[PDB]
């Protein structure tokens, strides 16, 4: 019972950190993708975000 | 005549001396204005006018 619900622990575990963790981490990198050092951004408002 | 041609000489080498400080003044003026230059741009790059930033999409 103990090991099945460790298994069960640790699936979701992957479940969400997998589908959570690739939404934020991509949409982390498509902003800093976007960021500049032009005289057209606000180096606050980027660092910030 | 020969005095006076040595002392045009003596003149020459003034004004030799004049040319060099001239060109020591422009020099240091150059490089003030060199460092200008990049404060203009350090102050384009971080100036509160701008408005932009990353979009999320």
């Amino acid at each position: 019972d103990q090991w099945a619900q460790q298994v069960l622990n640790y699936g979701l575990l992957i479940v969400l950190f997998a589908a959570v963790f690739g939404l934020l981490m991509q949409i982390f990198g498509s902003y800093m993708a976007d960021l500049r050092f032009d005289g057209a951004q606000n180096v606050a408002y980027a660092i910030g975000g | 005549e020969l005095q006076a041609r040595i002392a045009g000489e003596q003149a020459a080498i003034q004004n030799e001396t004049t040319k060099l400080q001239m060109i020591a003044q422009l020099r240091q003026a150059e490089q003030a204005l060199i460092s200008e230059q990049r404060r203009e741009r350090n102050m384009r790059i971080l100036s509160s006018g701008n408005q932009g930033m990353p979009t999320i999409q």
